[PDB]
């Protein structure tokens, strides 16, 4: 049994993972041999943490909580990719394809919205060695591609852009452009973050799996405009295995 | 030193041949065979070490191998622009008429 | 950067009898992610105007 | 100026032989197309696809070479990709395909050579007006 | 922003200098009845 | 200053409202 | 080329590019003129010249 | 004596200062819930995303904006038609993010408008006048449902109704005409006739009446002391006024009849207004202005232009302009 | 938000209904001339 | 001189608003 659209649209139903049984507490073995995908790789955010910019020299800022504003879009889901066993028995997930990027803005206290690209893009994810059977012990590590949260054709409000627009500030035509310089220039950041995935609950009749995550990566830095964030997200994840 | 770029890449042969590594995919319209058919898999197998490189795309038939022998001399390679290959912007760059 | 070399004269008066923190998440204490409820320093300026 | 049989006066065949319209030709063609054709290619661009358009010089690079009567008279019949590869009397207007596409059931064999003509015609007429889309309206 | 500094003195002399004419002019209406 | 100069004029036009219904010359008849 | 007939030369000086609240001197907007910086030609990698 | 019954001869009452009625009734809340939070919105509501893409526009005061720039923003386009009140957002952080305010605005204005008119009718009838002045007024009312409620349901989106600001009001009308060609569309032309003539009569009725002033004063006083409220004559010549102006024009194109002229004046520019108002709620289903472009060829076939192409190049360089980030595929078909 | 969405519903409902009883209540004879 | 800019609209109005006062109680003397 399970639920159609007409039962889902509308509810918000539709950003949350699937979720496992509280009794699957079970295990998945890995053929050294045979090979294995990842169908359907489902991550949900509950979290979201921006680290403060402390100002001074020995204080290392916190990471404080934010409330998002841009509602529930920020989910990623319908991941799929090659998941490898290696040499010494790890097992390597390689991302290919799927729903791997949500814009998200989160705001901070007094006021200060900001945007970030939630993504796995081009994630590489390895467990321990000798793994041999997937439990409610395995522990994912990789890092991923957080590419720039606008791209290349985006118009500043001036009409500046990277691919497109304008190379000044038209409005001031005998400014000094030297001041304007990190403002008119438009750079295309690409970066790398970090994620943890803690599987804790696992159907080994199904071959699915859930857990939580905990991801690193930078925020938006408007092209080049501003100095990026430290955000850490977290939040719980569903993933379905199957015989490639 | 804050340098656009992509007006740095039109400094490059990128600005006077079709690039393998960055060229949006309706350039393969201005040399005949090449669209949709050769363009889809140029595109899918990219980045190449040298314009040579495509002959060696698996599943070319004779024909085909023929089309991009015809149009070497159309292609380059520079190297991989970030701007311009994010965003599948390779497939659709946003420019339409 | 304290209240008082900002030149705050009635911000200290509401935080002398428990009014500490803004609508907007911000606490004089420095704490984040707070939710003073209606009497915040927002709140308190409301209630004299109207 | 006027419309002169050295503008009517259109590729046959790849060959190059040519023929003349008759003015006829040229209104018929052109009504047609508006029938047929001008929900996706007015102007001479095509809306839903706008990376392929009618100009002659996109045509005379299309495989086979769609520049001439025959080659356009033959896509009318049954379309190809810009390349030849593949058939596409599916997804596009065609007598192959009048039966999922119903305006074309009533054309008849000088139907489509009026039409070709029409857009063999039109840009020696418009310039680069035909298949250039907003910049030169 | 980077506004300038004279639209304040200017805004207040040009609401107060034709307001306070009228005001001249009615309160010595008043008084007059 | 400039938006405590919007909202002044703007907070002028409200209390002469005020005064221009309430404290209006009554119309008498004839 | 003398200076003066230079800066004559310059759209900065005509009337008709001001702006009806855009307040005071010619020089409060493009600055105060310090010398001509010469006269620019263009050409590119054929070595025509360009206007 | 009964309490409902005082409560009923209160709000109906013809002697406060300012009628209720039952259409007063929820037209007070309405109208206070939506001047209130547009106030407080246009000082200082923090930046929104109207149009969807992440991208907010500042629209009040303390975000950097002057009285001609400020508005309060239209919701979002991710909203699209739904109703977007404060309980369904998780948080007014949330709610103003998205644009909430601009509903809650223009709904409760819309219903307290709504009521205005009917408290037109109301207290004509309490104080035993005749009907429609509610009916010259419906005129107003429906250009104000066409901007913020008809043209967003035809084109899906709150996001496209009016910003309710200066310069929003601007941006609104330069994308119409981009898009529906309205200049040359002929129940806006209709407007332009019913404002242009209603300004021009009444300029003519009022310096025909105030030339035909009788003589009742001093050359050191108003000749408005020459009226005195609630007098019974008259208090100038229609007969030369009329002499004046049938003499300017010719006899019979000038009214002698005070009822006709008045009733004249009235139908107008409601006349002209309903069909302006109609020309949104119609373009607002994008049945546009008349199209003449390209409409003049010359033998060979040769374009040549016509002062609707030059319209055109306008609403061309309007078209690929606005919104320049929100487009993704090469038709803006709403 | 559940509290201020009663409060809402409450504050609506009950001025509804006064406009619809008010003028259930009438009105027809609440004029200066003809009651009935 | 780098002065305080809002010194000329505090000289303004102090001179103005008494003044204004002083003038408007003593013409609507004149004036009975
Ligand atoms: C002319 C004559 C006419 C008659 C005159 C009538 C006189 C009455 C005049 C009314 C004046 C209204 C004043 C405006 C009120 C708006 C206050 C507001 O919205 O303020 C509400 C505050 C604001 O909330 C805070 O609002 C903040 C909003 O932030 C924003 O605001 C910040 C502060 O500016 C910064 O700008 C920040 O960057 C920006 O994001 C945060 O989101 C906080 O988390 C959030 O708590 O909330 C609170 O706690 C409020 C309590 C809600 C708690 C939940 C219980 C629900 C209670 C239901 C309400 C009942 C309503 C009464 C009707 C009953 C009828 C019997
Ligand atoms: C013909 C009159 C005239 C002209 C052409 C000039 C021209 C000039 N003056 Mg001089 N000036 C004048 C009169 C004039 N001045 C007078 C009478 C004074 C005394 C107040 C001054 C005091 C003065 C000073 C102190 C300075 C100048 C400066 C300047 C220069 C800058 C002008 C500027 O920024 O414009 C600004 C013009 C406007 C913003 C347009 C304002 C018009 C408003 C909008 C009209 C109001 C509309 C009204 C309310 C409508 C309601 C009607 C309805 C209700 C019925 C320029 C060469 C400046 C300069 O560079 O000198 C070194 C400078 O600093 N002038
Ligand atoms: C005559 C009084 C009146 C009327 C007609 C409205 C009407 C409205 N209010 Mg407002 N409102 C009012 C008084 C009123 N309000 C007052 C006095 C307050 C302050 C307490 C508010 C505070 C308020 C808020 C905070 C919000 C509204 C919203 C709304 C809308 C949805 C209401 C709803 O779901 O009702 C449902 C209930 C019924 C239809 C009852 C039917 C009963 C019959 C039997 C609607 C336009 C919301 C809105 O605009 O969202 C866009 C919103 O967010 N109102
Ligand atoms: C000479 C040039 C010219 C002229 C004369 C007009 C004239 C007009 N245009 Mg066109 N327009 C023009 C050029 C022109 N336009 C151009 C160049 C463009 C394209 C850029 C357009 C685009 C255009 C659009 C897109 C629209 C118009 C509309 C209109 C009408 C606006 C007035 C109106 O709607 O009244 C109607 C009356 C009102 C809107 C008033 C409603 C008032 C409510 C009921 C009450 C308000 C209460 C208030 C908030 C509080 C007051 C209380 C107080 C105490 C504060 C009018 C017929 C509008 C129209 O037809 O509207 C239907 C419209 O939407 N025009
Ligand atoms: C080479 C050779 C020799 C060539 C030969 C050429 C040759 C020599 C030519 C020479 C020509 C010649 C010698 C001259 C004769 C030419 C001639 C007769 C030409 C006609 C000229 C012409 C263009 C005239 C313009 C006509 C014109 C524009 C008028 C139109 C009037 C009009 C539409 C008005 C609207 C009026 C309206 C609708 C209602 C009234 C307005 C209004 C409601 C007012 C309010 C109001 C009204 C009242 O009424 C009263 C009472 C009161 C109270 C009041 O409130
Ligand atoms: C009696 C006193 C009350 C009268 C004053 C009332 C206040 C009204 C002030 C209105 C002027 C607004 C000026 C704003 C600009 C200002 O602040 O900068 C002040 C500007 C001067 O500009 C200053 O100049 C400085 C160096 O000189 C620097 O450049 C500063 O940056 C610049 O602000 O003032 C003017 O230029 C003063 C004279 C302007 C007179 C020319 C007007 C000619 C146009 C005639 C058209 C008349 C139209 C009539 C229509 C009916
Ligand atoms: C009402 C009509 C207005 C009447 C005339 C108004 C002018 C009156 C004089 C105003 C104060 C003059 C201050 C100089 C101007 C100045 O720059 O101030 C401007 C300063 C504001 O200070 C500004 O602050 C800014 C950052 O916020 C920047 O730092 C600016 O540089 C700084 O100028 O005004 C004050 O700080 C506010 C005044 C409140 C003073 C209260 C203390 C006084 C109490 C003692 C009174 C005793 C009276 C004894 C008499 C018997
Ligand atoms: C701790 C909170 C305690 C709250 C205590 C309760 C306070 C009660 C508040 C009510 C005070 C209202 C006084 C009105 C006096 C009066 O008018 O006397 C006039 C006389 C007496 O009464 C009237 O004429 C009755 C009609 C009242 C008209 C209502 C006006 C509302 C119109 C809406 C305005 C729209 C927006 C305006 C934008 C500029
Ligand atoms: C083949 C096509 C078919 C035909 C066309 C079909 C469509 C017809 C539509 C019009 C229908 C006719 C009704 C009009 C007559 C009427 O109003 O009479 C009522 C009054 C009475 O007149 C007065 O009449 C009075 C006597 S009595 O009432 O008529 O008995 C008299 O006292 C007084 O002096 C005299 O002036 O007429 C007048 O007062 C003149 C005013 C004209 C009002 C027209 C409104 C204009 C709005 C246009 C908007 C433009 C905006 C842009
Ligand atoms: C939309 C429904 C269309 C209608 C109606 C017609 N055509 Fe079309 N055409 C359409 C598309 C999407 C494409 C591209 C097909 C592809 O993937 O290659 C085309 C292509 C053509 C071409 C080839 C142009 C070239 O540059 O090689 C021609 C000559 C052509 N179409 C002609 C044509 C005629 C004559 C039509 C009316 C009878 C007609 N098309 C209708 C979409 C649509
Ligand atoms: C100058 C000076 C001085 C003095 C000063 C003063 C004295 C001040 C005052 C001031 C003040 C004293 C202020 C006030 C303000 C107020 C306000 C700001 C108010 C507002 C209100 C409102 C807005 C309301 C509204 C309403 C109504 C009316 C009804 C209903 C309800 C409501 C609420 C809505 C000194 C000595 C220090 C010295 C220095 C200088
Ligand atoms: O005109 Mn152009 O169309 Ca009616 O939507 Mn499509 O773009 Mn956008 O959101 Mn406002 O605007
Ligand atoms: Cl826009
Ligand atoms: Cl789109």
């Amino acid at each position: 049994q399970t639920l159609t659209y007409d039962d889902i649209v509308g509810t918000g139903l539709a950003n949350k993972c699937p979720t496992l049984d509280d009794t699957a507490r079970g295990a998945y073995p890995i053929d050294s041999s045979q090979t294995y995908r990842i169908a359907r790789l489902c991550l949900q955010p509950t979290t979201f943490l921006v680290k403060e910019e402390p100002k001074n020299k020995r204080q290392e800022a916190e990471f404080v909580p934010t409330k998002l504003v841009t509602r529930e879009t920020t989910s990623l889901d319908q991941i799929q990719g090659e998941l490898k066993v290696n040499s010494d028995g790890s097992l390597t997930f390689v991302e290919e394809d799927g729903i791997d990027f949500q814009p998200v803005t989160v705001q901070m206290a007094g006021g200060e919205r900001i945007p970030l690209l939630f993504t796995v893009k081009n994630l590489v994810a390895s467990t321990q060695p000798n793994v041999t059977s997937i439990t409610t012990s395995t522990d994912f590590k990789g890092e991923f591609n957080v590419p720039s949260y606008r791209t290349a054709n985006f118009l500043d409000p001036k009409g500046r852009g990277l691919a497109s627009g304008y190379d000044s500030a038209i409005a001031l035509p005998q400014a000094k452009e030297e001041e304007l310089a990190r403002a008119n220039v438009k750079r295309f950041s690409l970066t790398k973050g970090q994620i943890s995935l803690n599987v804790a609950k696992v159907d080994g009749r199904t071959g699915e799996i859930a857990g939580t995550f905990e991801s690193e990566q930078l925020s938006d830095d408007d092209m080049g405009a501003h100095e990026p964030h430290e955000v850490k997200i977290q939040g719980v994840f569903y993933a379905s295995i199957e015989p490639a | 030193e804050l340098v656009n770029v992509v007006d740095e890449k039109l400094g490059t042969a990128y600005g006077e041949k079709i690039d393998l590594n960055n060229t949006n995919i309706a350039a393969f319209i201005q040399y005949r065979g090449l669209y949709p058919t050769l363009a889809k898999l140029i595109v899918k197998n990219a980045p190449y070490e040298s314009v040579e490189d495509v002959l060696n795309i698996p599943g070319l038939t004779e024909r085909q191998k023929q089309i991009l022998r015809e149009n070497l001399e159309h292609f380059t390679v520079t190297e991989v622009e970030t701007a311009l290959v994010e965003g599948g912007d390779r497939y659709n760059n946003g420019l339409y008429k | 950067n304290p209240m008082w070399r900002q030149g705050m004269f009635v911000l200290p008066f509401m935080a002398r009898l428990g009014v500490t923190g803004s609508w907007s998440g911000w606490s004089i204490t420095g704490e984040t992610g707070i939710d003073p409820g209606f009497w915040s320093f927002e709140g308190v300026a409301l209630a004299h105007i109207v | 100026a006027e419309l002169t049989p050295e503008v009517l006066t259109v590729p046959l065949n790849s060959e190059g032989k040519t023929i003349t319209l008759t003015e006829k030709q040229y209104l018929e063609g052109k009504r047609l197309f508006q029938y047929a054709c001008a929900s996706c290619h007015v102007g001479g661009i095509t809306k839903t696809n706008p990376s392929l358009d009618l100009r002659t010089e996109t045509l005379a690079l299309a495989t086979p070479p769609r520049d001439n009567i025959e080659g356009l008279v033959d896509y009318m019949k049954n379309p190809t990709t810009y390349d030849g590869e593949q058939e596409i009397a599916e997804v596009h207007p065609s007598l192959r395909s009048a039966d999922i596409f119903p305006k074309m059931r009533n054309l008849t064999e000088k139907d489509l050579v009026a039409i070709a003509g029409h857009i063999l015609v039109e840009p020696k007429i418009l310039g680069d007006k035909w298949g250039g889309g907003k910049v030169y309206y | 922003m980077e506004v300038n500094q004279l639209g304040l003195i200017a805004t207040a002399l040009f609401v107060l200098v034709p307001s306070v004419f009228l005001i001249i002019l009615y309160v010595q209406t008043e008084s007059q009845q | 200053m400039e938006t405590i100069t919007y909202v002044f004029i703007f907070a002028c036009i409200i209390a002469l409202f005020f005064f221009a219904i309430f404290f209006r010359e009554p119309p008498r008849i004839t | 080329i003398p200076e003066k007939l230079a800066f004559y030369d310059y759209i900065g000086n005509n009337p008709a590019k001001g702006g009806l609240f855009r307040t005071g001197p010619m020089n409060k907007g493009d600055g105060i003129a310090q010398a001509w910086k010469g006269h620019a030609v263009f050409r590119n990698k054929e070595g025509e010249e360009l206007f | 004596a009964n309490l409902w019954e005082r409560f009923c001869n209160w709000v109906t009452s013809t002697d406060n200062r300012l009628y209720v009625g039952w259409f007063g009734v929820i037209m007070i809340p309405t109208l206070l819930a939506a001047t209130i939070c547009f106030v407080i919105a246009f000082i200082a509501a923090p930046p929104v995303d109207i149009d969807g893409i992440r991208e907010p526009v500042s629209g009040s005061l303390l975000y950097g904006n002057n009285i001609i720039t400020g508005a309060v923003v239209p919701s979002s386009n991710a909203i699209g038609l739904h109703f977007y009140p404060i309980w369904e957002a998780a948080s007014l952080d949330e709610w103003l993010y998205n644009g909430g305010p601009y509903q809650l605005i223009i709904f409760h204005f819309l219903l307290g408008a709504s009521c205005y008119m009917g408290r037109q009718w109301e207290l004509s009838y309490r104080l035993g006048m005749r009907p429609w002045i509610c009916v010259a007024y419906s005129a107003p009312l429906a250009s104000a449902f066409a901007v913020f409620l008809i043209y967003p349901i035809g084109q899906g989106s709150f996001s496209d109704g009016m910003p309710l600001g200066i310069s929003g009001t601007f941006n609104f009308m330069i994308v119409f005409q981009a898009e529906h060609n309205i200049l040359m569309h002929p129940f806006h032309q209709l407007g332009v006739a019913g404002v242009f003539g209603g300004a021009l009569f009444c300029a003519m009725h009022g310096s025909l009446v105030t030339s035909s002033l009788i003589r009742e004063t001093t050359e050191t006083e108003s000749a408005n002391y020459g009226y005195k409220f609630g007098q019974e004559e008259e208090t100038y010549n229609i007969v030369a006024a009329h002499g004046y102006f049938g003499r300017l024009i010719f006899q019979y194109a000038s009214f002698n009849n005070s009822r006709s002229l008045h009733f004249f004046l009235a139908a107008w520019p409601v006349v002209g207004v309903w069909f302006t108002a109609l020309g949104i709620s119609t373009m607002a289903f994008n049945l546009n202005g008349f199209n003449f472009n390209h409409s003049v060829i010359d033998a060979k076939g040769n374009v040549i232009n016509t002062w609707a192409d030059i319209i055109n190049r306008a609403n061309l360089g309007m078209e690929v302009m606005h919104e320049r980030n929100a487009h993704n595929f090469p038709l803006d078909l709403a | 938000m559940e509290t201020l969405k009663i409060t809402v519903y409450i504050v609506v409902t009950f001025f509804v209904l006064l406009f619809v009883f008010g003028f259930l209540s009438g009105d027809p004879a609440r004029n200066p001339k003809r009651k009935d």
